[PDB]
RNA sequence: GGACGCGACCGAAAUGGUGAAGGACGGGUCCAGUGCGAAACACGCACUGUUGAGUAGAGUGUGAGCUCCGUAACUGGUCGCGUC
């Protein structure tokens, strides 16, 4: 049996100054051969804790690790701005080695509603037989948001893709683009293109739309 | 002082082969266990393989066993991951890492390379088409206007985007690419600007896709009525 | 009575051979674990093990002690005989 490291939670929101705890639970005894790592977007992981509870040289002491049987915890006693990142536990008691799923630690702030924008496809793109319609949800929090596409008031499904930005380094919000992809023929068979947004900072759903072949 | 540089990454067809290298500096690999760990985009760390000092014993994750071979050339102070019979799901950033000294840091991996991207796909290298996302012939959402560029149908990752050759950075959001069903990537970069300057301020997106010798600049303007 | 002498029997340090004992005789025997050597395995060292664990072999110890069968120094004992 390969050893499982079950990591929870997969994400958490916290304010600067808060005490947070992240947990890895081993499927069998791993002694104390557990390490903890920090990873920021686009960057290699950095070692924080080794042997379950030893602080790695140069790591600030607000980081601590603890072992309770086969359960392991990384605690940060008081988060600082630079501590927002993803954390991974690792067992190296035996091979194969196992990493935990990770825990994204994100910063908490006041609910912010998104600003919504819709973009019709360019005539340029239209020359090639594909129409891309784009909807932008700008600078909102929390991350949960619902985007729905309507074409002549018919609800679209399976023909869109979303993408979300990393939480912003200044205002701590998210942005989201959703893209509806149609063949040029389908696109030209309809008039009203709409993007409907549902977010916590919105009292009611907001719809941004345009009519094909207008302004 | 201590550093690790992986190289050799790139695009390869399914069933193909690729050798990665991990150049150490600041220490000698002969006294350390060396490891390879990978990260599929958006996913977590997955341990791939390792090689033990003095015995040369090697270990492998089941998911790559039989296909991948780790090795070491002490005279170049470099380690290697020979990947054969590659599948799309081996697509990942590949990191080599040093397991540190037992007395100093148990079995923690104290140093990691910056990583090298391996894309396994039958799609072939292609530059993006870059389309304008023109600001609305209206006024406002929030008080401002939004414009951007759609960077569509390139392969493989990555691409870079900037605005006004780097001068415009505020209010910029460059989205992580999605892999479309065609097997090509697509992303968009947007920026919010004031609507009072739309006719007089200039906005150009700069898109560079190095694997296809594609570099483009696109002026994004309001069009008509 | 004792001195000297001879002999026998007993004792006996030592010693040749023998064969039972398994962790309460040990080991550089074997196994698991922990730490250390730039060292997870392999290699070396150290520590730890409550049926660690087969009594002569998973041993290429002419091991210690002991069982049994001998040999035996003797500068120990006893008895007989000789002389005084
Ligand atoms: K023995
Ligand atoms: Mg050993």
């Amino acid at each position: 049996s390969d050893i499982q490291m079950t990591q929870s939670p997969s994400s958490l929101s916290a304010s600067v100054g808060d005490r947070v705890t992240i947990t890895c639970r081993a499927s069998q005894s791993v002694s104390s051969a557990v390490a903890w790592y920090q990873q920021k977007p686009g960057k290699a992981p950095k070692l924080l804790i080794y042997s379950a509870s030893s602080l790695y040289s140069g790591v600030p002491s607000r980081f601590s690790g603890s072992r309770s049987g086969t359960d392991f915890t990384l605690t940060i006693s008081s988060l600082q701005p630079e501590d927002f990142a993803t954390y991974y536990c690792q067992q190296s008691y035996s091979f194969p080695s196992t990493f935990g799923q990770g825990t994204k630690v994100e910063i908490k702030r006041t609910v912010a509603a998104p600003s919504v924008f819709i973009f019709p496809p360019s005539d340029e793109q239209l020359k090639s037989g594909t129409a891309s319609v784009v909807c932008l949800l700008n600078n909102f929090y929390p991350r949960e948001a619902k985007v729905q596409w309507k074409v002549d008031n018919a609800l679209q499904s399976g023909n869109s893709q979303e993408s979300v930005t990393e939480q912003d380094s200044k205002d701590s919000t998210y942005s989201l683009s959703s893209t509806l992809t149609l063949s040029k023929a389908d696109y030209e068979k309809h008039k009203v293109y709409a993007c409907e947004v549902t977010h916590q900072g919105l009292s009611s759903p907001v719809t941004k739309s345009f009519n094909r072949g207008e302004c | 002082e201590v550093q690790l540089v992986e190289s050799g990454g790139g695009l390869v067809q399914p069933g193909g082969s690729l050798r990665l290298s991990c150049a150490a500096s600041g220490f000698y690999i002969s006294y350390s266990s060396i490891h390879w760990v990978r990260q599929a985009p958006g996913k977590g760390l997955e341990w791939v393989a390792s090689i033990s000092p003095y015995s040369g014993s090697t270990y492998y994750a089941d998911s790559v066993k039989g296909r991948f071979t780790i090795s070491a050339d002490t005279s170049k102070n470099t380690a290697y991951l020979q990947m054969n019979s590659l599948r799309a799901e081996d697509t990942a950033v590949y990191y080599c890492a040093r397991q540190g000294y037992r007395r100093r840091s148990g079995r923690g991996f104290d140093y990691w390379g910056q990583g090298t991207l391996v894309t396994v796909s039958s799609a072939s290298t292609k530059g993006p088409s870059v389309f304008p996302l023109a600001p609305s012939s209206k006024s406002t959402s929030g008080g401002t206007a939004a414009l951007g560029c759609l960077v569509k149908d390139y392969f493989p990752e990555p691409v870079t985007v900037s605005w006004n050759s780097g001068a415009l950075t505020s209010g910029v959001h460059t989205f992580p690419a999605v892999l479309q069903s065609s097997g090509l990537y697509s992303l968009s970069s947007v920026v919010t600007v004031p609507s009072s300057s739309l006719g007089t301020q200039t906005y150009i997106c700069n898109v560079n896709h190095k694997p296809s010798n594609t570099k483009v600049d696109k002026k994004v303007e309001p069009k008509s009525c």
